[PDB]
Formats: C-alpha cells, sequence, structure tokens
C-alpha cells in the first residue's frame, strides 16, 4: 500500500531550527523592495512586502495586469507579470524571504535566559555580544600556536598575534565570527572528551556541570539541528494578508506594525549591499551591519535591545514575538476566549411554571438563532420556493414561520451559561420554550448551580448545531442528568428560599387551631378539610396513611397506620412518591431536612422519581408560601426588654476598670483587654436575650390557661427554616451589632450600642463604613484568588483522565473517621462512601466477609458497615493507582452527578480542580492563602525538623551557629549528624529514643519532609487533612478524591538513586520510571532495576513539565518555551486535552475517547 | 560612614558620578555635569514646587 | 421529549458511548437511509434514537451487524458489475 | 565601554580618528591623483585597450 504524499489527517507536530534552504523552500519569491503600494492605483509594486507575483492576486481568480480575468484560466502564469490566477486566500498563505548580505544572529537564541549560542559554544553571553558589536576579536580554530579556541582578543592584541603567526591561527569578528564558531564546532568529539573528563577527576563542582553539559550536547545532536542555523543567512517574510494594508473610511489606510519593521530590515540590508559595492571604509559598513542586526532583532522579538517605535507614534511597534505571545498575562486566544456563532444572551427572569428540564427563551432570539434550520425546514415542507424566499419570509416574519420554529425547537436542546463559570454546572442544557418577551426564563432550582441572582445577572445561550452536540447536551449537559454536585454526592437541586419557607410553614404545629384533635381517613380529605376553611393548616391531628417500604427484594411492601401528625404534613404527603416512609414528612421540614428528603428519595427510588418529586416540591413550596401570607414589618423584629439594662451594667464595668486605671491598679493594655472583654460579653448577653425572646416568646392557650411554643413570627421562621437570614444578621437587626475594628486591625473599645431597627448616629455609621469597604474589597479580591487557584489546578491536572478500567492493586490508604479533639469532626461513613475497598474487611469475629474485596460501597454497604462496629477500612485511591498515565475507574470512586461508578474516559483532573475551586469564594495561619501554600508545598516560615533516623540521640559539639545532633541506630552505623541551630528551643529528649519523623522541635513542617521521612501515604494524608481542615472549618463539603488527584499530580516526578539505565540524579516521571523498572525486573538485564525516591513538586511547579510543547506555550512564557523546545527538535504528539483544544480537534476524553483510543492503538502498530 | 562609602572626593568628581548616573554610558563633560545638576533642582525653568 | 437518559445509560453502560451510538443511529435516520424502529411521536431523530436504545433494540452490536450485512447486500448487487472488470488483466 | 545601542558604538568608534589639517587634505588629494593617473597610464599602455576603443 502506497503510504501517501498529499493531504491526510495529520498526527503530532514537529518543531526545530530553520535551514536557509528550508526557509527558501517556503519562500515563493524574494522581496527586493521596501515599497508597498503604487500610491495612486493601489495595486502592489512588484517584488515588495505587498506583491502579486511573489504572494498572490489582489482579487479572486484575476491577474494583476488584467489580461486573464476568467475563472477558466487558473494554473496560468501571466506573461506580462507572472501571477497565477487563484483565490486571494493564497495571499494569506504563501510566505517569502530576504537574502541578508551580512550574517545575522537570531535574537531568540542570543537573548533567551539560557543563551543557546552561549551554552552550546560554552561561551559567556557578554563576550558573544561584545563580539557581535565588533567591539573585540574572537578566535576560531586556534590550532597550536599561542592561543585558545574560544579566546577573545583586542585590536592591538590581534595585530601583534597576527604579526607573530600569519597562518595556523584564525580570528574573526561580528556575526560571521559567531557563525564560524558554531560551524567549526564538532559535537561528537566534545562528547568523547567530556565523557573522559567526567570519568577522571572526582569533585562535585566538576562532574555536575560536566554531566549536565554532555547531556545537553548529545540532546542537541540527536535533535538534528546544526548550530549554524542559530545565525540567520535568510530571513522569511510573513504573508501580506496576515499583516494587511487594508483601507478604511475617509480614504484612510491602516496597516500592521510588521510592515514598518520588515521595511526597515529590507532598507538597511539593501543599503548594506550598496555599501559593499561602493567599497566603503570599515567603520561605515560595521555601523550598517550592527544596524541590520538591530533591525532584524526588533522584527523578530522587540524590546530585547532598544524598543524601536512605530512611525509618528510613541507606542513601541508590535513584533512577531508579541504576535505569538498575545497578551493578558499568558493568553493565546484558545485561552482568553473566542467569539462563536449561533449564540446570544440577555437579562434573566424566574419562570416557576417551568419544569426543571426546560427554560424560557425569547421568540425573536430563537428566530435569529435557529435561522438556518428555519430556512431549511421552511423549504423542506415547501412553504418557500428557494432559500432566498425563505429569508424574505422570516424577514417579513410571516405568520407561518412561528409553527416551523415550534417544529425545529421541539427536541432540540440549547446551552445556557453564566459569567462566573467555575464548576461544570456553570453551563447546563435545557429544552427551549418559546416565550413572548425579550427576557430569558430560568428554572429556580437551577439558580443555585449558576450562583445567579435576579438582580440583573445576564445569561448566554449557545445552539448545539451538530447531531452529536444535541445528544451530548441531552445526555450530559442536561439539567435533569446532573442532580448531584460533582464535588460531593449531596443534591445541588436543593430547594432555595421561597419554596422552603412554603414547606416549612406547611409542616409545623401551633398549639391550638381549627380541627385540633380530630381524625381523618386520608390526606385527600385532610386537604379537603383545609381548603374549605374548616381546618387550619397547622394542627395536631391523627390521620390514617398508607406508606410503602421497598425493603422486600426489589419489591414494595405496603402498610397503613394512624399517624400523629399535622394537617399540613398530611396534605404534603400526597406528593411524596412510593417507598418513602411517612416519617420523613412528619418533621418541621427545615432546609437541611428538606434536602435529605430529596437525597434519600434519590438513593431509594432512582433518578426519574427524584426529578418529578423535586419539581412537585418546588411547585407546592411556591403555592403554599404564597398562600401563607408571610411578610415583614418593622414590628416583626423584637428587641430585648432587658437590653438597656445589659448596656448600662456593661457600661458600669468600663468605668470600674477606668477608675482602676485612674488609681493605677491595672496597666493600660490590660485595661484595654478588660474593657473589650466586658463589651464582648455584653454583646453575647443581648444576643442570647433577643434570641430566646424572638424564638420562644409566643405564649398561647389550648383549652387551659397557658403554654408556649416556638414563634410563628415571620423573620424567625425565615431564619430558622434556612430560607434566608441567619442568627448573625438577625442579631444585627434587633440586638447591638458587634464591635468594629479600624483598618489597622485594632478593635475599638466602644462597640456599636445601637442596631438597624433603632437608628445609628454619625459615628457608628462612619465606623461601620470601613467594615463594609473592607468587606467588598476582600470578597472581590478572593474571587480573583479563587480564579488563579482553579487555574493553577486545572493546569496541573487537566490531561489526567480515566483510561484503563482496573489497575488491580491491593494498594490504598487507611480510612478512619477524622476524630479531632473532642467528638468526631466528620464520620467514617462519609469518608469511605462511594469509594471502593482495597481488600475484604471483617466483623468482630472472622471468616465472615461483609464487603468482599473491591466493591463499590453505596448507602446500603456503608450502613451495613455502620450496623457492625467496624472502625477501620482500607480504601483504593487515585494517588496509589498502579495505572500509568491515567487513573483506573476501579481506583477512583463512584462520585458523579449519577450514583453509578465513574465512567471510562471521563476527565477527572479537570472536574477535580473545578470542585476544589468553586467553594474558594466562600473561604476566609489559615484561610485561602493557606490552601494556596499547601498546594504549592511551600516550606513554612518557622518549620519543625523531624528525626532523620530512629534510635537514641545525643547533643554533639558546641556553639558555633549550630549545636550538632548525633543519632545512634541500634544495629546500623551512625554517620548521621544533623546541625541544628541551638538558639531554637528544642523538644527531643537528650536521653531518649526518637522514631524517624518525631518532633525534634515545634511549628508546622514542610511536606517534602513528610514525604521523605514519613512516607507517601503519610504526606498525601497530611495534605488532604490540612486542606480539608481549611475547607471544613468554613463549612465546605469536598470529597477527599479531588484533592487526592491533585496530590497525585504533585508527586508525578521523582529523583533516581541507583542506576543501570538512565542518569543518576534525574527528576523524571514515576510513570516512565516505574514502567521501566517493572520492565527491567524481567527479561532485559536480569535485574538491573534502579531505585528512585518520590519527589514532591508544587502545583505551579509540576504544571511546568508537560510533554506537549504546544500546551506549554499556552500558560507558560511562550518566548522561552518555543525556543527551548525548538533546539531539542521536540515532537509534540498531542495526546492531551489543552493541545487538542488549541489545534482544534476532538478532545482525547469524554465522547472523543472512543476516537483517540481507536487511533492511539492503530498508531505504533500494524 | 556615608562618607566612608563615598567614591568621590571633590565637587567635579561628584558631578561626574551624578551626570554618569542620570545619563549613563556616555562620556561626561564639565559643562555637561554642571548644566545637568544646575538644571535639575536649581533651574527656574525645569523645576518648581509652586 | 426525553427528560432523563438514565434508562439508555442502563442499556449501554459507558454513557459516552451512549451518546456516540445514539448519534450514529440518529444519523442513520436524519440523512435518510432508514426509518424508525419504534413509533415517532414527532420526536426528532435525536430522541427517536434514544427511545431505540431504551427499548434495547438498538446498540453498537446490532448496528455493526446490520451495516456489515448491508455491505454484502451491495456486494450481491454489484456481483456481476465488478466481475465484468476482468479487463484489469 | 559597550553600552549597546549602536548609536554609541558608532559615535565612539568614529571619534577616534582625528580631524584633518588643511594641508593634510591636499596631501590625501595628491595621493588620489597619484593613484588614479597611475591606473589611467597603465590602461594607456595596453594595446587591446586602444584597439578596443
Ligand atoms: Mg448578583
Ligand atoms: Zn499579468
Ligand atoms: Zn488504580
Amino acid at each position: 500500500l502506497k503510504a501517501q504524499t498529499k493531504t491526510e489527517e495529520f498526527d503530532a507536530i514537529k518543531i526545530a531550527l530553520a535551514s536557509p534552504d528550508m526557509i527558501r523552500s517556503w519562500s515563493f519569491g524574494e522581496v527586493k523592495k521596501p515599497e508597498t503600494i503604487n500610491y495612486r492605483t493601489f495595486k502592489p509594486e512588484r517584488d515588495g512586502l505587498f506583491c502579486a507575483r511573489i504572494f498572490g492576486p489582489v482579487k479572486d481568480y484575476e491577474c494583476l495586469c488584467g489580461k486573464y480575468k476568467r475563472l477558466k484560466h487558473r494554473g496560468v502564469i501571466c506573461e506580462k507579470c507572472g501571477v497565477e490566477v487563484t483565490q486571494t486566500k493564497v495571499r494569506r498563505e504563501r510566505m517569502g524571504h530576504i537574502e541578508l548580505a551580512s550574517p545575522t544572529a537570531h535574537i531568540w537564541f542570543l537573548k533567551s535566559l539560557p543563551s543557546r549560542i552561549g551554552l552550546l559554544l560554552d561561551m559567556p553571553l557578554r563576550d558573544i555580544e561584545r563580539v557581535l558589536y565588533f567591539e573585540s576579536y574572537v578566535v576560531i580554530e586556534g590550532g597550536m600556536t599561542n592561543l585558545e579556541r574560544q579566546q577573545i582578543l583586542t585590536e592591538e592584541q590581534y595585530l601583534d598575534a597576527l604579526e607573530e603567526f600569519g597562518d595556523e591561527f584564525d580570528a574573526k569578528m561580528g556575526a560571521e565570527a559567531i557563525q564560524a564558531l558554531l560551524k567549526s564546532m564538532d559535537l561528537e568529539q566534545e562528547c568523547e572528551q567530556l565523557r573522559e573528563e567526567l570519568n577522571e577527576t572526582n569533585s562535585e563542582t566538576k562532574r555536575k556541570k560536566l554531566t549536565k553539559r554532555i547531556k545537553l550536547l548529545e540532546a542537541f545532536v540527536q535533535s538534528g539541528n546544526k548550530p549554524e542555523w542559530m545565525i540567520l543567512t535568510v530571513l522569511p517574510v510573513l504573508p501580506p494578508d496576515l499583516r494587511p494594508l487594508v483601507p478604511l473610511d475617509g480614504g484612510r489606510f491602516a496597516t500592521s506594525d510588521l510592515n514598518d519593521l520588515y521595511r526597515r530590515v529590507i532598507n538597511r540590508n539593501n543599503r548594506l549591499k550598496r555599501l559593499l559595492d561602493l567599497a566603503a571604509p570599515d567603520i561605515i559598513v560595521r555601523n550598517e551591519k550592527r544596524m541590520l542586526q538591530e533591525a532584524v532583532d526588533a522584527l523578530l522579538d522587540n524590546g530585547r535591545r532598544g524598543r524601536a517605535i512605530t512611525g509618528s507614534n510613541k507606542r513601541p511597534l508590535k513584533s512577531l514575538a508579541d504576535m505569538i505571545k498575545g497578551k493578558q498575562g499568558r493568553f493565546r486566544q484558545n485561552l482568553l476566549g473566542k467569539r462563536v456563532d449561533y449564540s446570544g444572551r440577555s437579562v434573566i427572569t424566574v419562570g416557576p411554571y417551568l419544569r426543571l428540564h426546560q427554560c424560557g427563551l425569547p421568540k425573536k432570539m430563537a428566530l435569529e438563532l435557529f435561522k438556518p434550520f428555519i430556512y431549511g425546514k421552511l423549504e423542506l415542507r415547501g412553504l418557500a420556493t428557494t432559500i432566498k424566499a425563505a429569508k424574505k419570509m422570516v424577514e417579513r416574519e410571516e405568520a407561518v414561520v412561528w409553527d416551523i420554529l415550534d417544529e425545529v425547537i421541539r427536541e432540540h436542546p440549547v446551552l445556557l451559561n453564566r459569567a462566573p463559570t467555575l464548576h461544570r454546572l456553570g453551563i447546563q442544557a435545557f429544552e427551549p420554550v418559546l416565550i413572548e418577551g425579550k427576557a430569558i426564563q430560568l428554572h429556580p432550582l437551577v439558580c443555585a448551580a449558576y450562583n445567579a441572582d435576579f438582580d440583573g445577572d445576564q445569561m448566554a445561550v449557545h445552539v448545539p448545531l451538530t447531531l452529536e452536540a444535541q445528544l451530548e447536551a441531552r445526555a450530559l449537559m442536561m439539567s435533569t442528568n446532573n442532580i448531584l454536585s460533582p464535588a460531593n454526592g449531596e443534591p445541588i437541586i436543593v430547594p432555595s428560599q421561597d419554596v422552603v419557607l412554603g414547606l416549612y410553614y406547611m409542616t409545623r404545629d401551633c398549639v391550638n387551631a381549627k380541627g385540633e384533635g380530630m381524625v381523618l381517613t386520608g390526606p385527600k380529605e385532610a386537604e379537603r378539610l383545609y381548603r374549605s376553611g374548616l381546618a387550619s393548616l397547622h394542627a395536631r391531628v391523627k390521620v390514617r396513611i398508607t406508606e410503602y417500604e421497598k425493603d422486600a427484594n426489589g419489591e414494595l411492601v405496603a402498610k397503613t397506620s394512624l399517624k400523629d401528625t399535622t394537617v399540613g404534613r398530611a396534605i404534603l404527603w400526597m406528593i411524596v412518591p412510593k417507598g418513602l416512609p411517612y416519617s420523613i414528612v412528619n418533621q418541621a421540614l427545615g432546609k437541611k431536612a428538606i434536602s435529605k428528603m430529596l437525597n434519600t428519595c434519590y438513593r431509594i427510588l432512582g433518578l426519574k422519581p427524584t426529578v418529578i418529586f423535586a419539581d412537585q416540591i418546588m411547585y407546592t413550596g411556591f403555592a403554599y408560601a404564597a398562600r401563607s401570607g408571610a411578610s415583614v414589618g418593622i414590628d416583626d423584629m423584637v428587641i430585648p426588654e432587658k437590653k438597656h439594662e445589659i448596656i448600662s451594667e456593661a457600661e458600669a464595668e468600663v468605668a470600674e476598670i477606668q477608675e482602676q486605671f485612674q488609681s493605677g491598679l491595672v496597666t493600660a493594655g490590660e485595661r484595654y483587654n478588660k474593657v473589650i472583654d466586658i463589651w464582648a460579653a455584653a454583646n453575647d448577653r443581648v444576643s442570647k436575650a433577643m434570641m430566646d425572646n424572638l424564638q420562644t416568646e409566643t405564649v398561647i392557650n389550648r383549652d387551659g390557661q397557658e403554654e408556649k411554643q416556638v414563634s410563628f413570627n415571620s423573620i424567625y421562621m425565615m431564619a430558622d427554616s434556612g430560607a434566608r437570614g441567619s442568627a448573625a444578621q438577625i442579631r444585627q437587626l434587633a440586638g447591638m451589632r458587634g464591635l468594629m475594628a479600624k483598618p489597622d486591625g485594632s478593635i475599638i473599645e466602644t462597640p456599636i450600642t445601637a442596631n438597624f431597627r433603632e437608628g445609628l448616629n454619625v459615628l457608628q455609621y462612619f465606623i461601620s463604613t470601613h467594615g463594609a469597604r473592607k468587606g467588598l474589597a476582600d470578597t472581590a479580591l478572593k474571587t480573583a484568588n479563587s480564579g488563579y487557584l482553579t487555574r493553577r489546578l486545572v493546569d496541573v491536572a487537566q490531561d489526567l483522565v480515566v483510561t484503563e478500567d482496573d489497575c488491580g492493586t491491593h494498594e490504598g490508604i487507611m480510612m478512619t473517621p477524622v476524630i479531632e479533639g473532642g467528638d468526631v469532626k466528620e464520620p467514617l461513613r462519609d469518608r469511605v462512601l462511594g469509594r471502593v475497598t482495597a481488600e475484604d474487611v471483617l466483623k468482630p469475629g472472622t471468616a465472615d466477609i461483609l464487603v468482599p474485596r473491591n466493591t463499590l460501597l453505596h448507602e446500603q454497604w456503608c450502613d451495613l458497615l455502620e450496623e457492625n462496629s467496624v472502625d477501620a477500612v482500607k480504601v483504593r485511591s487515585v494517588v496509589s493507582c498502579d495505572t500509568d498515565f491515567g487513573v483506573c475507574a476501579h481506583c477512583y470512586g463512584r462520585d458523579l452527578a449519577r450514583g453509578h461508578i465513574i465512567n471510562k474516559g471521563e476527565a477527572i483532573g479537570v472536574i477535580a480542580a473545578q470542585s476544589i475551586g468553586e467553594p474558594g469564594t466562600q473561604l476566609t495561619t489559615g484561610g485561602l492563602p493557606r490552601v494556596a501554600d499547601l498546594f504549592e508545598a511551600r516550606r513554612p516560615k518557622e518549620p519543625a525538623i523531624l528525626a532523620e533516623i530512629s534510635g537514641i540521640v545525643s547533643f554533639g559539639k558546641e556553639t558555633k551557629g549550630k549545636r550538632r545532633l548525633v543519632i545512634t541506630p541500634v544495629d546500623g552505623s551512625d554517620p548521621y549528624e544533623e546541625m541544628i541551630p541551638k538558639w531554637r528551643q528544642l523538644n527531643v529528649f537528650e536521653g531518649e529514643r526518637v522514631e524517624r519523623g518525631d518532633v525534634i522541635s515545634d511549628g508546622p513542617e514542610a511536606p517534602h519532609d513528610i514525604l521523605r521521612l514519613r512516607g507517601v501515604h503519610a504526606v498525601t494524608r497530611y495534605i488532604v487533612n490540612e486542606v480539608q481542615d481549611v475547607y471544613r472549618l468554613q463549612g465546605v463539603k469536598i470529597n477527599d478524591k479531588h484533592i487526592e488527584v491533585i496530590v497525585r499530580q504533585m508527586l508525578r516526578k521523582a529523583t533516581i538513586v541507583n542506576a543501570g539505565s538512565s542518569d543518576f540524579l534525574e527528576g523524571e516521571q514515576v510513570e516512565y520510571s516505574r514502567v521501566k523498572i517493572a520492565n527491567r525486573e524481567l527479561e532485559a538485564n536480569g535485574k538491573v532495576g534502579a531505585t528512585y525516591s518520590r519527589d514532591l513538586l508544587g502545583i505551579t511547579k509540576a504544571s511546568l513539565a508537560t510533554e506537549s510543547f504546544i500546551s506549554a506555550a499556552s500558560f507558560q512564557e511562550t518566548t522561552r518555551v518555543l525556543t527551548e523546545a525548538a533546539v531539542a527538535g521536540k515532537r509534540d504528539e498531542l495526546r492531551g486535552l489543552k493541545e487538542n483544544v488549541i489545534v482544534g480537534r476532538l478532545i482525547p476524553a469524554g465522547t472523543g475517547y472512543a476516537y483517540h483510543q481507536d487511533r492511539m492503538r492503530r498508531r505504533a502498530a500494524g | 560612614e556615608t562618607l566612608r562609602v563615598d567614591p568621590t572626593n571633590d565637587r567635579l568628581s561628584a558631578l561626574v558620578e551624578i551626570y554618569r548616573m542620570m545619563r549613563p554610558g556616555e562620556p561626561p563633560t564639565r559643562e555637561a555635569a554642571e548644566s545637568l545638576f544646575e538644571n535639575l533642582f536649581f533651574s527656574e525653568d525645569r523645576y518648581d514646587l509652586s | 421529549a426525553r427528560v432523563t437518559v438514565q434508562d439508555a445509560v442502563e442499556k449501554i453502560g459507558n454513557r459516552f458511548d451512549l451518546v456516540l451510538v445514539a448519534a450514529r443511529r440518529a444519523r442513520q435516520m436524519q440523512v435518510g437511509g432508514k426509518d424508525p424502529l419504534v413509533p415517532e411521536e414527532n420526536d426528532k431523530t435525536t430522541v427517536i434514537a434514544l427511545r431505540e436504545i431504551e427499548e434495547g433494540l438498538i446498540n453498537n452490536q446490532i448496528l455493526d451487524v446490520r451495516e456489515r450485512q448491508e455491505q454484502q447486500e451491495q456486494e450481491a448487487a454489484e456481483l456481476q458489475a465488478v466481475t465484468a472488470i476482468a479487463e484489469g488483466r | 565601554g559597550r553600552t549597546t545601542d549602536p548609536v554609541r558604538m558608532y559615535m565612539r568608534e568614529m571619534g577616534t580618528v582625528e580631524l584633518l589639517t588643511r594641508e593634510g587634505e591636499i596631501d590625501i588629494a595628491k595621493r588620489i591623483e597619484d593613484g588614479i593617473n597611475q591606473v589611467q597610464c597603465s590602461v594607456a599602455e595596453y594595446p587591446e585597450a586602444i584597439t578596443y576603443l
């Protein structure tokens, strides 16, 4: 089979240095003139930056001179001026060149931080530049006379040396010299000699640099790049249409900055050739050569010499490097953003009538959006003669088009998105419902996922054009298909505010009301009793209900009974589907409980019933909340009657301590602490006063004299249910609010005595203002911090995707309840839920296996483990996964919007980063910067030192800067002595045995240590526990998984100890290494296998290392990455997400996983 | 100690180091250093606090 | 309309391959080479395909088989046509 | 010495050469005359240069 020649579907990409002949290969002509256009007839001057001959025809399929204007004549080169008549797009394609008179250095390889020409020649930068500017002479191929090869001389020195040695000695200067250097260089010889020298002398300083350099050399050799190519003989010119001269309004022209530069280069070059043909003196031609160097440099990358300015404008002209790099930090267009067709946006409204699987869309919007579909469908039925007439029809908006639109809309989903996109739920699919208006209607239950208020937030809409996109949206991005946050299995469809106030008001009981103590047959006549006004919504009543339990095998049991409940609960029970027990609705129904209802319902009945259930809950919530007549008046907020008294007493305390300071019984600062303490305590008192009052004060009579229950007051119900408001804010409404603190952070000792129900005076408000401003500023800052964090996270994970099914390793981490301090800051059941057991676990007695081997632990398994007393479960994690270059689904967990085990091919790194990043706005050393420090693995300010090795220790030597510590193992030797500064108070006992990783001092410790001394599981445990300590303290739920994948990406690199294949100290992928040692344990060398040591790299550091260079060019410094890759001739095979996103082909994950797989195996095979 | 770190000696020397500080790399001149230093904070033209 | 795809996800496990298979089938219907295997409710090919998955009458196996058969259904037609090309020798 | 920015490395490199005296100009011009007229005479001494004309 003939392989191929012409266009195929390409794989990978290659990058390297450019040959003069290769540069010419791209070039379809040499631009010989600085001229652009004729100045009258705007036609291009021949052989110029803009040209028809070299590049392409001005107008489609037409010659410049105008001889052949017909679409027939195509492959024809015109006799007058050769122009092959072809599409003008080719002028966007065909490149060019310029033959430079004097050699020129490529500024990217001169000025890159590790200067390439510099370290390749083992020559310093300042020397090379000094040579390039003709400031001094440099030797080349010195031979045996007096002098080195790389040695540098001066005018007089060169003269004297030449006088002594005429031949067998060589020196040049300028660019020609550096080129001569690079060309005369023999890499192989250097390889041999350097290997020898490496082998001879023993010093660290010597063989370190030695091995680094030989590695560099042989790499550059294997690349295929020859050093000469660092010096440009020929300069390629970019196609004219990529740097357009295109005109504007008012007969004004606008052109890019590349034209100014290129024109300069051409000018100075031609002038150099001219000065050569005139036999000018040395100084002149030298000045010209230097100027040419500067011009070319400014063209390539501007700002590394002089920062040349554009014509008549101060602002420095944008060079090719800036063209590539882009702006906004690192953003390459596939990053910052890209405009997209078939889209729209607008202000959003409520639409409670909507089912949760749909949403409202404006008529006009849907018309303009689906316009092509509308055309094709209009003429498919025959209502329109041709596409033209169809346009005329929809343009006139004839009455017949609306129905056709209703046709094309029906099963066709649309994508909705908000501005602050964090987690995947930031974009969700809905079924369009045509609505009269300009506003988008969005289902209330989803308002939590978007974090969208109704205060003028806008949403954007995208149309899933291709069939695959329709099915992707419907089976993945669909609202109903994600009911559960990917961070934790808890439902994100949880009812929000009005609805929960409705369900709260419904089920609740006042002491006495209509129909108190009566009995009813079923919920039907309970509701019938209520609506007729005979019975009150809340009253204690016994009613017969039929509840189901599916506890049989796949089968619903039915039982009936007389339940003691309320009218409202009875009415609400009608909604509750099937196998849910009545108990769930027999409570007060707070936001938490109303959530657990949906949860249990989902883990029992499945998806569909949970969906319809949730919908019904929303509808009834709204309806009964409406009927409730809940409102808020000025008298709804009740101030304690004892407030003024507390104020006065706490105010007596301040004058007590004041008198004490007057008499000197107490110091100033101690006084300050005292007064601040008494005021704080006062605030606590008033708070717990108004709380009790506003809470239980309702005093009502049933058949007797008195009794008292929880208040029916509005603001209380609101705060208690969880609809909105909280004890903190309610506290500020009735009782006094806090004490404020000046910007310094010094807390003022005169708190705000008044509240919002009362008036605040001038001072109090002024003092509050700072708190407000710092609030908005801090929050607006932490949004950005969160963004940056998520960015670093996705950059470090990304391409991690579920690939293999099961790696099959018994390995895993021990899962215990968190048990911090006092009782259980988080249970065992949550930590082990949805995960998979590494190995079977026992009962108190054994040979009875509850959970066999590796099995998904769902609610039933976890409750079965809860029945038994088992406190200990070993669980498989993504950090310990044996699979290389990915995670096996059997290792990850079940967690997803769906309860089933994680799918094959879903990209977990991304979702992990998103899950860690979404709550980051809700975070307050501690705090969010603490999290950032953790993932960066930064060594703290005042750390602690763990014991290096177990065994008895003692204090060695004396005081100079350190007092040495001598460790003494039981069997093995004791060379180990660590130098610990003695001015730091120690911990370790001079006479006691210390296990490795014990406390030899206090303070936090760097996780590098924990990894090295205490182990891998130990360090991952430290990271996860500390970060979870940060989040959980704020009330944020994040499963250990995501953190664990981030951790796995942190430790991806490790440094070898032993040898037998690769280099000694190389940091490398533990995937590569483990795959190579597992392969070397058998066959190959019998066992040569090399030991490594796991390394801990920070997230921002581990993000630096990526195989694909196109990926690195995205988020890193572009200028360096391109060069540093181009020298080694690095070949990017794609294989990752980011790269395939840039190149614009199907993502090697998700749906595309069936593609890249069926490809990847076809590659490197038969 | 400030004097102990001072590389200069006389007025001309100081003016040299100053003119070479403000406009470095180009050869200094007496009239140049004088004109510069006089035109920085002492010139009614190039300076004012109002 | 199909509110939740959970049933289809039950018929084929992967849930991405669900999208792929249902896509391929939906294409078989959309560019008409074929007709639905189950009553069309006015549901577009998008949903019809999913209904076909849920009924367990359509998946990767079935489709591959049908297509493989059709290749020979065409081979049978062009049997006398392509063997007439013996002029190759 | 080298501050980069070739305006300097030029400005200084040319500043080395000393200005000509009014007599030195005549010296140089005389040298020019000597050289040229030499090549002209050398051209006149070639038969082919004549026959060609
Ligand atoms: Mg808002
Ligand atoms: Zn022509
Ligand atoms: Zn695994």
